[PDB]
RNA sequence: AGUAAA
């Protein structure tokens, strides 16, 4: 209801205009910066993104088959350079170490895959 | 060795969980206007789910004297916990101990999550700025490095020549201030990790610093009794005041986020309250700590309420304008407590002792005859 | 950016109230106090209240109490605000107004000891000798206040420097029959609390201070210090007897100086609590938790404990006059009061915040009273939650209105006095005929041998009369004249004859015949009283004809001719305040004098010199175009005067003030814009309602009943009226008729379904049960409303197994809250049957939305759903964990005899999930859950949610909002944080965030041409705007959200909705706030809000604002970025005359037709609902 | 994968 009284999608607004032409973003100081909760960066897609490693945005790469479980309880050093992936896919979750190796697994909520 | 590899059979593990407190308190919010409004909490067991944070009981700071015991969080290798800082929203308590490791441990269920080697001497200091972006660590050889939430490292440098004591951000994140074992406070940019002004008078080793949450001010103690307590302006690196506030070795320096009061301890076995504004004149003197008062901690919710540390293992909770203590705990543990730091909510006080064991403590359940080893 | 200001419905509810002499001393009167809204109550003998006078504040009102000071008239009140502000204010005679005695202020940084967050409301007690009053500043500052220039100079007593350290404070009460005045203060030296209650007992003390007023010596009498732990307040035992009452959780104790203590334990919970000797009272098991008592008797007290349950205590003494025992007896059930008064005996007046305060009469039935219910005051309660919704019913003729048709549905009260509130801003007619009649342009109804008869039409050259019967038909036979023009037609003589004013004469009538015609300069004018006619020519010539016993006898009235007379109108005053059943004739003239004549004579009474000028106070001795001078209310004892002036509207209120008239007109404040054919059209019965009906581009009602308070609710659909008339009918029952600008003319009736007599148009739907969340599904047109009940809490959880509680028969078990889902239809605001979801035993709706899901089965891609997060609450030691549960309305058959049953819940998911869900949300067609300290995006799938992305987020996430794949949420101690969602590679980011804490209580955004601000509220009752600016250096590279706009709404705000302006793509951002009321943020251009600025200051500094409070600094956030107005100090400026507009205009260098033009586009812009 | 089972 509250959309069909008072639409937004007529409306351009300055705070879309600043997320998608990256305004005011600035290189990351400390190189080894983790990125993680950060924007993609549309600019390294699309054409080039210019800054290069400093770039505060994600620069990803299509080899990553594998969610990553240092990214699932936060703590991921790699960042961009990680070789898994980093999407919310309980699909391509890491196989259950314990189910493949112990015969069954012991919490009944595991998101590892039981194959 | 522990890699997270061998079977472990499912156990269900104690929790403190805020959830339904923190629900409770939204609950009430919207048809209570006060505490005045909020009903009586019964000292009953059954009236578990009335229990709300400290932020919904503002006139009554005595909810927040954490004496229940919950757990004991132990290193595989029992090494002494120096310092014990939560994560800024509280998800985490990392701990840092005297073997440069870091040691996560759940916030909610207080269970080992993950360990780091994190610098090759003792782990001195650790503090989060106020944007919660960066966590700032000092160890005993001088070094100081920065950390971001997944706990990587992304810059190290060498901020004295020797031990560095403790560490604080200036209101924004664009300065700190380093204490150290050479009797002089170093002002530092933290982008830049330049050192901008050298804050030397103290004339024995500097054991605490503190930044003013505003002002721009800082505050240091130290171990000679000529100038225990001294003044700093951050911009000029000149001395505003000298304050001769204990005979003995001043270990804690903690300004109020008010803005007016400074907290000490010191090994004269006492602990003083300053109006920074007056400080011709001393606000109060806390007594009831057996041997040294060695860690404070200000409440994070109540402005009048801190808990004290002791040589001897003592925990004591004291109220600004109250003469004794609020609440202790003689033997809380087994050696110098070294650190304090209360969860965000404020529900959940942790401990870490020179014995190589770090606690949690919450609030009191209504309805306990609290007869346990740590309160009769 | 730039926004005003403005309140849409002031506050309900009551947390004060006092039974004083306000206006004189012969007569007391209830006064009750809410936030900022003081309320003066008559009681009427069936008995109602009626109100007397109502004041704004810039304030909150922490403390009430009232004094009769030496050789004073009335009582003096004493209002405590802010932090340490007291102020005396009393009544004032000649205007009509309150004067301010006395402003006394202690916010010295010194007295608050270094703190910085005051807990501690100023509470201020008054001597029952009226020798002095106190009031606790800071819980440790007692300022007295000295009575005999009626004030002695104050002094400050610090009470931890007193013969003991007094620390922690509960209550503080003057005591009776001392030579002193005599202090008790109930104190709490080592505070505890319940959690731990075994190594700190009971720390309760009393003490009693004798207040030396001349040498400033408080010497400490009567020490006790070992009262019960939970010790609450205290009472001051009336003369007679003495001593003080103490209530605790658990028991009640009677104090007295002489006496040992004596007290009782009200339930079991006192065995190991307490050492305090406390025996067993026999008979009651009930608890003191926040309860209200007061004194009806020397020995009798009534108390209204928590859930509503009223008890008379008696205080059981013997021949020593000392109080051996108590008696309690249960009396009936009623409101959840706020506060307790006795008025004239036999009476009593339950104020209440959570639902509405209810007048009480008790009487001694055949020791022990019984109670009814006499009248109530409606409240909206705490707004918790609103919905806004389309109306089942509208008439087919403004079916093709541009703007749409919406009214607001809220959660209000608590409890067993929860409700749902149907709002609505304007009147909707029901039409149920509608008749195209070009050309005549007035109309007149009147009653022919109450229903009417003839309907009266006039056109340019024609009169066409309708006989309104079973059939309404026109009546071409003689009797009326139909040659010509109408100027005026109405009842005379009791409604037996009918009167018709021509261009050429006047005519009477008694039905379809002519009875006469006297001939008469063209009339333009006519005045109708019983029996009196007077009639005006276009030169300002004056007639009267008398009703002779009939037939119409001339008199020519003995007026002078210095000025002529612009226009007049009779009025029959029947409630005889028009002193010194009577008749006059209100009259203005060309040179601006407006004068009043008694009728049967023509000798003066009245006198004004400058009337059209709108002066706020019109005392004895341009281009005015209408005067009606009206009694309304109970028995018409109300008189109101209406006046058209050159496009602005007067409203006057007649008040007595003592051969001249001995009333005064008082200016009414309003917000009507109007911007011969008479524009004011009295009505006696329409719905049951008295009042008059405003014509013009902006037609209002206004209406006044028994309540006395006056009621403006506008009626803006159908565009501009022309004409209006009463019309009862066998078709119309108490209806009426209008013209509307196209010349059609409806007979429509008002919608019986709401109440009128309320600020806004509003149907309270009793749901005896406590409404946490509503929901408005568009498809299938039903609210989705989620309630608790609480019950008797049984087991303890542990981690699962249970504990059964195992007690005593005088153990009071904890109330355990069970939530449920219901559906409720508009068509006739019931509950639909068989369509309610009963949640888990534990389980608590922590929120409930109406989302936007993508499907495939529709032509557009989104679906509307209803969302729900429930968590299930079984202590801190218990891991907490919830569900999401997302339902569809469906159609159905309806069940054989119940219509409402067509609609039906559809549960499509309800599963548990890997924590608590603590909000929702929905984004471009997913599903955002807060889950924890993570917020996840869903996919909705046939019947299951897929994880898309997810974030770790702030401590506890309660709200959050989304606009075009943003999320704004909300955390319970750190302030906000701004979220992006990018579909094409699933990532859910942080853009930027608030670095500094907050305690958000809901958030929303403010929507300009291209600028996006985020909306919050505070627990410290303030609003913020944020904006994402990366491009500012105060911004770190946009990883800071910087704050726009500050204003501080004395008021918590819990939920937000936001329309269009009625301002290319502003929208209006609308709130309800916890204390009943409705506000409003409209975004401005700079230009305008500097203007407007300027005014605003200008107000601020050269006005008399009531009890002498700083409007500025009422504003001020809790640095402070002020760029929000302040519109109800606006509204300031509509009130003042044209002179002090000018003045000001002048003053400020801008001219007052601008700052009109400013003020009343945002009025224009704002009428929704 | 860096301690997922401390
Ligand atoms: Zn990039
Ligand atoms: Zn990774
Ligand atoms: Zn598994």
């Amino acid at each position: 209801m509250q959309e069909i009284i008072a639409s937004v999608d007529h409306i351009k607004f300055d705070l879309e205009i600043a997320v998608e032409q990256q305004l005011g973003a600035q290189p990351l100081p400390f190189p080894g910066m983790d990125k993680s909760g950060a924007a993609v960066c549309e600019f390294f897609l699309k054409a080039a993104c210019g800054k290069g490693g400093m770039c505060p945005f994600r620069h990803i790469s299509g080899e990553k088959t594998v969610v990553c479980k240092h990214w699932l309880r936060g703590l991921c050093k790699k960042g961009d350079q990680c070789e898994f992936l980093h999407e919310y896919d309980m699909t391509k979750m890491p196989e259950c170490y314990f189910y493949s190796k112990f015969g069954e697994c012991s919490n009944k909520e595991c998101p590892f895959l039981h194959i | 060795t522990f890699d997270g590899k061998r079977m472990r059979k499912a156990v269900n593990r104690k929790t403190i969980d805020y959830n339904p407190s923190v629900i409770k308190y939204l609950e009430n919010r919207i048809w209570q206007r006060d505490q005045r409004d909020m009903r009586a909490i019964q000292p009953d067991a059954g009236y578990y789910n009335d229990l709300v944070p400290p932020i919904g009981m503002l006139n009554n700071p005595m909810n927040a004297v954490t004496t229940k015991f919950v757990r004991t969080s132990t290193n595989k290798v029992k090494c002494p916990v120096f310092v014990v800082r939560w994560t800024p929203e509280g998800r985490r308590l990392v701990t840092g101990a005297s073997s440069g490791e870091f040691t996560l441990w759940n916030g909610l269920t207080f269970n080992f999550e993950t360990i780091l080697q994190a610098h090759d001497s003792p782990v001195r200091a650790m503090t989060w700025s106020h944007n919660d972006m960066w966590m700032l660590t000092a160890d005993h050889g001088g070094y100081v490095k920065y950390w971001q939430s997944n706990m990587n490292n992304v810059k190290m440098f060498q901020a004295h020549k020797e031990a560095i004591r403790e560490a604080s951000f200036s209101p924004t994140d664009n300065k700190f201030a380093t204490c150290s074992d050479d009797g002089t406070v170093r002002i530092w940019d933290f982008l830049r990790c330049h050192e901008e002004r050298i804050l030397r008078g103290h004339g024995a080793d500097v054991k605490c610093v503190d930044w003013h949450p505003t002002k721009g001010l800082v505050v240091s103690g130290s171990k000679d009794s000529q100038q225990p307590i001294k003044f700093w302006d951050p911009k000029t690196g000149q001395s505003l005041a000298t304050l001769h506030a204990h005979k003995n070795t001043v270990m804690e320096v903690k300004l109020n986020l008010n803005g007016n009061w400074l907290l000490t301890a010191s090994r004269d076995h006492l602990c003083k309250l300053f109006d920074i504004r007056n400080l011709k004149e001393e606000l109060q003197v806390f007594r009831g700590h057996k041997k040294e008062a060695t860690a404070v901690a200000w409440h994070p919710v109540h402005e009048g309420l801190f808990a004290s540390g002791g040589s001897d293992g003592s925990l004591l909770f004291w109220h600004v304008g109250v003469e004794k203590e609020v609440g202790g705990m003689e033997m809380a543990h087994e050696g110098m407590i070294w650190s304090l730091a209360w969860h965000p909510l404020g529900h959940i006080l942790c401990s870490g002792s020179n014995d190589h064991t770090s606690k949690f403590w919450t609030r009191n359940r209504p309805g306990d005859k609290m007869r346990d080893r740590y309160n009769l | 950016m730039y926004a005003v200001y403005k309140q849409a419905h002031p506050p309900t509810g009551l947390e004060f109230s006092m039974y004083c002499n306000f206006f004189n001393n012969s007569e007391r009167n209830l006064v009750v106090a809410g936030t900022s809204q003081l309320y003066v109550y008559r009681l009427n003998r069936r008995e109602k209240l009626e109100l007397a006078a109502s004041f704004s504040f810039f304030g909150n009102v922490m403390s009430m109490a009232s004094v009769q000071l030496a050789g004073a008239k009335r009582d003096a009140l004493l209002l405590s605000f802010k932090d340490a502000k007291l102020s005396v204010v009393e009544y004032d005679p000649g205007t009509h107004d309150l004067k301010t005695l006395s402003l006394h202020y202690f916010e010295e940084p010194e007295l608050r000891d270094g703190f910085v967050q005051n807990v501690h409301t100023p509470r201020v007690r008054v001597d029952p000798d009226g020798r002095c009053a106190a009031m606790l500043v800071y819980g440790t500052r007692l300022v007295v206040l000295p009575f005999r220039s009626s004030f002695l100079p104050s002094y400050i007593i610090d009470v931890r420097a007193l013969d003991e350290k007094l620390l922690n404070i509960i209550d503080l009460q003057f005591l009776h029959g001392y030579y002193e005045p005599t202090l008790l203060i109930l104190f709490e030296p080592n505070q505890t609390w319940p959690g731990r209650v075994a190594v700190r007992q009971d720390t309760c003390s009393i003490v009693a201070i004798s207040l030396n007023i001349t040498q400033k010596v408080h010497p400490v009498i009567w020490s006790l210090t070992s009262l019960p732990f939970d010790c609450t307040q205290a009472l001051a035992v009336p003369k007679p007897i003495g001593g003080v009452v103490v209530f605790a959780v658990n028991s009640l104790l009677y104090l007295n100086q002489s006496v040992p203590p004596y007290g009782v334990a009200l339930n079991s919970l006192t065995t190991g609590t307490t050492a305090f000797p406390l025996r067993t009272q026999e008979g009651v098991r009930i608890t003191l938790d926040c309860a209200q008592a007061t004194f009806i008797s020397y020995d009798k007290m009534v108390i209204s404990l928590k859930g509503g349950e009223i008890y008379v205590l008696t205080l059981i003494t013997d021949g020593m006059r000392s109080v051996r025992a108590f008696h309690f007896d249960k009396a009936a059930a009623s409101v959840l009061t706020t506060s307790m008064v006795t008025m004239e005996p036999g009476y009593l007046f339950l104020g209440s915040r959570l639902g509405n305060s209810l007048l009480l009469k008790y009487t001694e039935k055949l020791a022990t009273y019984s109670f009814e219910v006499c009248d109530s005051i409606l409240n909206i309660g705490p707004c918790a939650n609103a919905a806004v919704g389309e109306p089942a019913f509208l008439s087919e003729e403004f079916q093709n209105s541009p703007e749409p048709d919406l009214e607001i549905v809220v959660c209000s009260g608590h409890g067993k006095n929860g409700a749902l509130s149907v709002l609505q801003k304007s009147i909707r007619p029901q039409v149920v005929t509608t008749f195209e009649l070009p050309g005549c342009y007035d109309m007149w109804t009147v009653i022919a041998p109450r229903r009417h008869g003839f309907l009266i039409l006039s056109r340019e050259d024609s009169t066409m009369i309708l006989q309104t019967g079973q059939e309404i038909m026109e009546l071409d036979t003689s009797g009326f004249a139909t040659q010509g023009p109408t100027v005026f037609a109405g009842n005379i003589g009791d409604n037996r004859y009918i009167v018709q004013v021509s261009p050429l004469g006047i005519r009477l009538l008694e039905g379809v015949n002519q009875l006469h015609f006297i001939p008469v300069a063209p009339i333009v004018q006519c005045a109708v009283a019983d029996p009196y006619v007077v009639i005006m020519s276009a030169e300002g010539h004056v007639t009267m004809f008398l009703l002779k016993s009939h037939r119409l006898a001339l008199h020519k009235p003995p007026l002078h001719h210095q000025s002529k007379v612009i226009t007049l109108c009779l009025y029959r005053d029947l409630s005889g305040m028009f002193t010194t059943p009577t008749h006059w004739c209100l009259l203005v003239r060309e040179n601006g004098t407006m004068e009043i004549y008694q009728l049967p004579d023509w000798r003066l009474v009245f006198l004004v010199k400058n009337f059209p000028v709108g002066q706020r106070v019109l005392v004895d001795s341009p281009l005015v175009k209408e005067v009606l001078l009206v009694a309304l209310g109970s028995r018409q004892s109300r008189p109101y005067l209406l006046v058209h002036v050159d496009q602005e509207l007067l409203i006057y209120e007649a008040f007595p003030h003592d051969g001249n008239l001995k009333v005064r007109f008082k200016k009414v404040p309003h917000n009507i814009n109007f911007r011969r054919v008479a524009r004011f059209r009295y009505f006696e019965d329409i719905y049951g309602y008295s009042g008059v009906f405003i014509c013009g581009p902006s037609p209002h009602w206004l209406l006044v009943t028994g309540r006395g308070a006056l009621r403006l609710h506008p009626m803006a659909i159908d565009g501009p009226v022309d004409s209006f008339a009463p019309f009862h009918n066998v078709n119309c029952p108490r209806g009426f008729l209008y013209f509307n600008r196209q010349g059609e003319l409806r007979i429509s009736v008002l919608p019986a379904y709401l109440s009128y007599d309320a600020p806004w148009p509003v149907r309270k739907i009793p749901l005896r049960c406590t409404a946490h969340y509503v929901a408005y599904h568009v498809e299938s047109k039903v609210y989705a409303v989620a309630t608790s009940t609480n019950t008797p809490c049984a087991r303890i959880p542990r981690m699962k197994e249970f504990e059964t509680i195992e007690r005593d028969e005088r153990y009071i078990h904890p109330q355990q809250e069970a939530f449920s889902i219901q559906l409720i239809s508009p068509v006739s605001w019931e509950a639909i049957p068989n369509a309610r979801i009963e949640l888990q035993e534990w389980e608590h709706v922590t929120c409930m939305k109406t989302v936007s899901l993508r499907s495939e089965e529709t032509v557009s891609g989104l679906k509307g759903y209803v969302a729900a997060g429930t968590c299930l609450m079984q202590g801190e030691e218990v891991t907490c964990r919830g569900r999401i549960l997302i339902m569809d309305v469906i159609e159905v058959v309806p069940e054989p005899g119940q219509p409402l049953t067509k609609n039906k819940f559809k549960v499509l998911y309800e599963k548990e999930q890997k924590g608590p869900v603590t909000a929702l949300c929905h984004c471009n067609g997913h599903l955002v859950s807060a889950i924890g300290q993570k917020i996840f995006l869903w996919s909705l799938r046939a019947s299951e949610l897929t994880g898309m992305a997810f974030i770790d987020t702030q401590l506890y996430i309660h709200q959050m909002i989304s606009v075009k794949n943003f999320i704004l949420a909300a955390d319970v101690m750190k302030s906000i944080s701004l979220l992006r969602y990018q579909e094409e590679s699933k990532t859910l980011s942080l853009v930027s965030r608030d670095a500094k804490p907050l305690e958000v209580y809901s958030v929303d955004f403010m929507v300009d041409n291209a600028q996006l601000g985020f909306l919050v509220s505070d627990r410290d009752r303030n609003l913020m705007v944020y904006m994402y600016l990366p491009e500012a250096k105060e911004s770190f590279g946009g990883m800071r959200l910087l704050r726009r706009a500050d204003f501080h709404v004395g008021a918590h705000v819990n939920t937000f909705w936001r329309t269009p302006c009625r301002w290319e793509n502003k929208h209006i951002t609308w709130f309800a706030t916890l204390d009943g009321g409705i506000g409003l943020l409209l975004p401005m251009q700079e230009k305008t809000y500097r203007r407007l600025l300027m005014l605003q200051n200008a107000l601020t500094t050269m006005l008399p604002h009531h009890a002498g409070l700083n409007p500025r600094a009422f504003r001020m956030l809790h640095n402070a970025v002020r760029n929000v107005l302040d519109g109800e100090l606006l509204n300031r400026y509509l009130y003042l005359s044209t002179m002090e507009r000018s003045e000001l205009a002048k003053k400020i260098g801008t001219t007052p037709d601008i700052i009109l033009d400013d003020l009343l586009e945002t009025d224009r812009v704002t009428a929704h609902f």
